[PDB]
């Protein structure tokens, strides 16, 4: 999706300024999973007219 | 009749002193370090808090320090090659009344 700002952070490691850089990289992607679930496959309906 | 540095001779070892003279800067702003001079010399090295492990996210590396007590004159920014690796001098405590100093060494290779 985006690459972010790039900083420079030299650090005194092992008797020597060690050059370094760091950034943030962000991806973007859908989700996958799966769970077992139950389903309807028939119906039933009752209709009455109260007062004929 | 004075001889104190006679104690440093009991334990010693051949380390290569590497004396340094500074450089200057290129017109573009960079730096140029030069003028090394090498000389085999005798020291008395002891491992005062040597080889501390560091398990950083970047990996594994060690932190080595040493002390010297050498008879020759060593400044604060020189090099001493010992046991196949280079060490840079932290700080010296010269004693010009006698002939010897005391030096802190830190390993250079990352």
């Amino acid at each position: 999706h985006e690459v972010a700002q790039i900083n420079s952070i030299p650090e005194f490691l092992g008797e020597r300024w060690e050059k370094r850089a760091q950034t943030n990289i962000t991806l973007r992607g859908m989700s996958t999973d799966g769970f077992k679930v139950d389903v309807i496959e028939q119906h039933v309906i009752n209709v009455t007219g109260e007062r004929a | 009749m004075i001889d104190v540095a006679i104690a440093i001779d009991a334990e010693s070892v051949e380390v290569t002193w590497r004396n340094r003279s500074g450089g200057s800067y290129d017109s573009r702003g960079n730096a140029t370090g030069a003028s090394w001079a090498d000389t085999q010399i005798r020291a008395a090295i002891q491992p005062v808090s040597g080889r501390e492990l560091q398990d950083l996210p970047e990996g594994v590396r060690s932190k080595v320090t040493l002390v010297a007590w050498t008879r020759s004159e060593v400044a604060e920014n020189d090099q001493i090659i010992y046991l196949g690796d280079a060490y840079r001098v932290y700080a010296a405590r010269p004693r010009p009344m006698d002939g010897f100093t005391r030096i802190a060494l830190g390993k250079v290779s990352p």
